[PDB]
RNA sequence: GCUAAACCUAGCCCCAAACCCCACCUUACUACCAGACAACCUUAGCCAAACCAUUUACCCAAAUAAAGUAUAGGCGAUA
RNA sequence: GCUACCUAAGAACAGCUAAAAGAGCACACCCGUCUAUGUAGCAAAAUAGUGGGAAGAUUUAUAGGUAGAGGCGACAAACCUA
């Protein structure tokens, strides 16, 4: 029902709503996959209610009652997602040896930079994909000068930062 | 010494190989003759590309080895 | 003339505005006459459990004891899931213990992942 | 009489100065590379 | 001279890398990279199999492998075929003798004023005015709109005669019916796949117009030929076809007997519209096709002179000009040019009205021609009504 | 007495050392159909020669020295 | 994305006179003859009146193309983002 988008009617207008603590990753690691599945939707309904409260508080130009509830619920859902992701990652490592769920490759783009190209799903092979073959995964020799120039720009930034750090340290030593 | 040179004529094949004997080099070196740097990089990447072994196999081998050591000791 | 504002579907002429979307995943295809055929299997079906009788709540009592974070690892999962059976059968073909040589043939393939979330 | 030389049209703008046209030639790729080196927020139009 | 310039022809693939010509070594290609690079060999990709299978990405097999492909090439006449020789070609194809004017048997059905519709001219004028002027909010309706409207309203006006003729209850005008008939003509196998529209079906077959004596007299008539034009010209020469005779309906259909085929040339553009001669030829061919399908369904698939000839009528109109046809199929032995021949009575270029003024022409602020039809001819509607009433 | 006036570190310069989730080439930042086009090729000129026309130093792979020497050069500017 | 020319596919052209017109008068529309105003202006070329064309070698929207010793030009060395 739509009443689940709002807090308990007794709490409407209360300046403060007492709430427990956010689920922790370790606490969630003890729960079953089914238990995590159900807790995900419990937390999702709570999150929807809290977002509704936040938006209505903005609309009414009033402070949100106990805004830390939203932070707690977001942290709990993040922890649940991390726990499920850990379990899936461990299973994937065990059964395939792949440290990453999505296929990809290190490729050099048209600008000479090394990127992690994440693969996409296609129905036809790459040598037939017309749009894919327009994309260039190589850098022609005119990019080498710009690669050197970018490297030297990075080097200048790093040298400035390190010199500034050393000078600040010397100033602190002189002060104290 | 590929037998595909004039198959069904081993004497002719051996004659050709003897004629050009002095240039023979190990196959591990002949595989890389005349390769550009990019071709060589691609060849090496193909040589050393291996789908990762599932950690299941590694952990099973390690556990069996550890159990063998425990049984022996 | 506005180079900085994000390119959205609200900006170009009619063809541009029709062609560009907002990130919503496709649900079907377009046939002759611009008739949209919606594929049921393309629509994400929400697998919502029955929450009746569930004891967990969005928050945890502060009375709960503190613990140390121990992220699950492949080694830990193997030890807690496969090592007991391996030991019991070694004291007395890895598919019997759970390992599958290939993900092909499964509905939920672990790599390349073919399921949502 | 003069001054209104800009008669905007997004089709012409994208077809003339867009990312795809810039990448379509080695010279335009170097245009993008120069903008990236300078740190331009807007690489193409 | 060859058609299609080189610059438009598909570009020749680049020459193969010389590395592929050297027997002993495996070329290093960018296939492993999964993307093109210009400094590696171009892979030779095996042809991809799973492609032309998905319904929305399907490639039909070559015509040779289709189930109905046949080495003998049939010549099909469909709704969008325009005979070069027109009526002569249709007569040769159908082994038919032409008779100018509708037969007296049908023409007499409207001689008596009882069959004449009360307020006939008024109702027909209202039909023409609605079709050509009053049909839409637009000032001048197009032919695509006023041809079907004029035909349907004329059919309704004729159907109003159910008062005098209760036999008109045993008929119905079906739409989108499609028939197919195959037959041989001098070792040439011809098919007609008539689609058209507005097939008037009746529960009872039409009475024969020509007597046995006239049908036999058709033997002496020589089937006119045209040279060097082959009778096959403008017919779709197709190797994929079905020789089955289809009447367009499942067995057991009430109203099985065709009565009138209403063919309408409603294209807005003159080049997309049939010439009157080609329309008459199409009428001949469709009437013959429906009659032949009926004959093959009734008296079996045997080439013979029909003891009971099959009569099919047709009205082919462009919205203003009408052509009336009564076709008597009295032989399924079409292969030879000799013997009794089918016979068709045709009345040609019967114009319902000479012209229609949608706008009042004004010269020097004076109305010369008022809005409405000019040169209305009730005789053509009399012939239309006679054709409708035939068999009732 | 208004406007102002003043301030010191935000950083910067030169050295040394050290080698540095999702989306996006289609109208980029756009989940999802038949590829194939795929790159390579002397710099020139300003300028000096008081014009200019041959000519006129330019990341080299040990600084110094040999030595601005041998050489080159409208045997001249210069190299 | 101005402008010059071109390509593809569009659109507009009242009324009267005349009768199938690079026809007449004259709206829309295009232009810019003459005068006046304006001259850091409303405007880095405008305004008001007047005037030329206004079914054509017309005007015009959209997309595309030709690039600098080059383009384009019913040649004014005109135009190619004041
Ligand atoms: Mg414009
Ligand atoms: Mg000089
Ligand atoms: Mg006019
Ligand atoms: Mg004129
Ligand atoms: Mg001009
Ligand atoms: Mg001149």
């Amino acid at each position: 029902g739509l009443e689940e988008f709002f807090d308990d009617p007794k709490n409407w207008g209360q300046e403060k709503v007492k709430s427990g603590a956010a689920w922790t990753c370790q606490q969630l690691r003890n729960k079953s996959n089914e238990d995590l599945h159900k807790l995900w939707y419990v937390l999702l309904k709570e999150r929807n209610m809290l977002l509704t409260l936040e938006q209505e508080a903005k609309r009414q130009r009033l402070p949100m009652p106990s805004p830390e509830r939203l932070d707690k619920v977001v942290d709990s859902m993040d922890a649940l997602d991390k726990v499920v992701q850990e379990r899936e990652d461990a299973l994937r490592l065990l059964q395939t040896g792949q440290e990453r769920a999505r296929p990809g490759a290190w490729r050099r783009d048209i600008f000479g930079r090394i990127i992690w190209h994440k693969f996409k799903q296609w129905v036809i092979p790459w040598h037939l994909n017309k749009r894919y073959n327009r994309k260039r995964f190589f850098a022609l020799p005119y990019v080498d000068h710009f690669l050197r120039l970018e490297r030297e720009k990075r080097a200048r930034i790093k040298a400035r930062k390190e010199n500034l750090e050393r000078k600040k340290a010397k100033i602190l030593l002189k002060k104290f | 010494q590929d037998p595909q040179l004039h198959p069904e004529d081993p004497e002719r094949r051996a004659a050709i190989y003897d004629k050009y004997k002095e240039f023979a080099i190990p196959e591990e070196e002949a595989e890389w003759v005349g390769l550009t740097l990019e071709e060589a990089i691609e060849k090496q990447r193909l040589l050393e590309e291996k789908d990762p072994v599932p950690l299941f196999k590694i952990y099973v081998a390690e556990l069996i080895q550890q159990l063998q050591q425990q049984a022996l000791s | 003339a506005d180079r900085m504002s994000k390119w959205t579907s609200k900006r170009g002429p009619r063809s541009f505005r029709g062609r560009k979307g907002r990130g919503a995943k496709g649900i079907g295809f377009l046939t002759s006459g611009w008739r949209f055929v919606q594929i049921k299997e393309m629509v994400p079906e929400f697998v919502v459990p029955d929450l009746t009788g569930f004891k967990l709540k969005p928050y945890v009592s502060y009375l709960a004891p503190e613990s140390e974070e121990t992220p699950l690892t492949a080694a830990q999962l193997f030890s807690e899931a496969v090592a007991p059976a391996i030991e019991k059968d070694f004291k007395d073909n890895l598919e019997k213990y759970g390992f599958e040589p290939t993900q092909e043939g499964k509905l939920f393939q672990l790599y390349p992942r073919n399921f949502l979330r | 009489a003069r001054g209104n030389e800009y008669q905007p049209s997004n089709i012409k703008r994208k077809n003339k100065h867009g990312w795809v046209r810039r990448l379509s030639t080695p010279a335009g790729v170097q245009v993008i590379l120069r903008r990236m080196l300078k740190g331009r927020k807007s690489l193409s139009h | 001279y060859e058609w299609g310039v080189r610059s438009t022809r598909k570009s020749e693939p680049p020459p193969l890398d010389r590395v592929y010509e050297i027997p002993g070594l495996e070329p290093i290609t960018f296939a492993g990279k999964m993307h093109f690079v210009p400094w590696l060999a171009r892979p030779i990709f095996p042809p991809w199999d799973r492609g032309y299978k998905d319904p929305r990405f399907y490639r039909s097999p070559p015509l040779h492998e289709h189930p109905l492909y046949k080495d003998q090439a049939c010549y099909i006449f469909h709704h969008r075929c325009r005979l070069l020789e027109g009526v002569k070609q249709a007569l040769w194809l159908t082994k038919t003798k032409l008779i100018e004017g509708l037969p007296e048997k049908v023409l007499s059905l409207v001689d008596d004023p009882r069959n004449h519709i009360e307020n006939q001219d008024e109702c027909v004028l209202n039909v023409i005015s609605h079709a050509r002027l009053w049909q839409t909010t637009e000032e001048i309706p197009k032919r695509e709109t006023y041809c079907p409207v004029i035909v349907d309203n004329l059919i309704q006006l004729c159907k109003s005669q159910i008062l005098k003729h209760p036999s008109l209850a045993r008929r119905i005008c079906v739409q989108n019916s499609t028939f197919s008939a195959t037959w041989n003509r001098e070792s040439l196998l011809l098919q007609v796949r008539g689609s058209g529209g507005a097939r008037l079906s009746t529960k009872d077959p039409l009475p024969t117009i020509a007597s046995r004596e006239e049908i036999e007299a058709t033997k002496n008539h020589v089937l006119e030929t045209f040279y060097p034009i082959s009778p096959i010209i403008d017919l779709h020469e197709c190797n994929i076809y079905d020789v089955k005779n289809d009447t367009g309906f499942q067995e057991g259909y009430p109203y099985p007997y065709p009565h009138t085929l209403y063919l309408l040339d409603k294209a807005n553009l003159r080049p997309h519209r049939l010439q009157p001669d080609q329309l008459r030829a199409k009428m001949i061919l469709f009437a013959f096709g429906s009659a032949l399908a009926q004959a093959r369904l009734l008296y079996g698939n045997d080439a013979k002179v029909l003891e009971q000839p099959v009569v099919v009528q047709s009205v082919g109109t462009d919205g203003r000009v009408f052509h009336f046809l009564v076709f008597q199929l009295n032989t399924t032995d079409l292969d030879c040019n000799e013997g009794v021949k089918n016979l068709a009575w045709v009345d040609s270029d019967q114009l319902l009205y000479q012209h229609f003024w949608c706008l009042p022409v004004i010269k020097k602020r004076v109305v010369v021609e008022p809005v409405g039809p000019v040169g209305f001819k009730p005789e053509t509607f009399r012939k239309f009504l006679a054709l409708y009433l035939h068999g009732a």
